[PDB]
């Protein structure tokens, strides 16, 4: 795996594919 | 908080994990 800039929608598709059946939260500043 | 981890400087797959429940 490798490091990347994730903005906007793509943090969450990657927290989606990352948590997947286990839930996540999205909490911006 | 995440935005500044991963959106203005880079992440891993690995702290993404953190924000799972
Ligand atoms: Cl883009
Ligand atoms: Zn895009």
């Amino acid at each position: 795996f490798v490091n990347q800039h994730l903005c906007g929608s793509h943090l969450v598709e990657a927290l989606y594919l990352v948590c997947g059946e286990r839930g996540f939260f999205y909490t911006p500043k | 908080g995440i935005v500044e981890q991963c959106c203005t400087s880079i992440c891993s797959l690995y702290q993404l994990e953190n924000y799972c429940n």
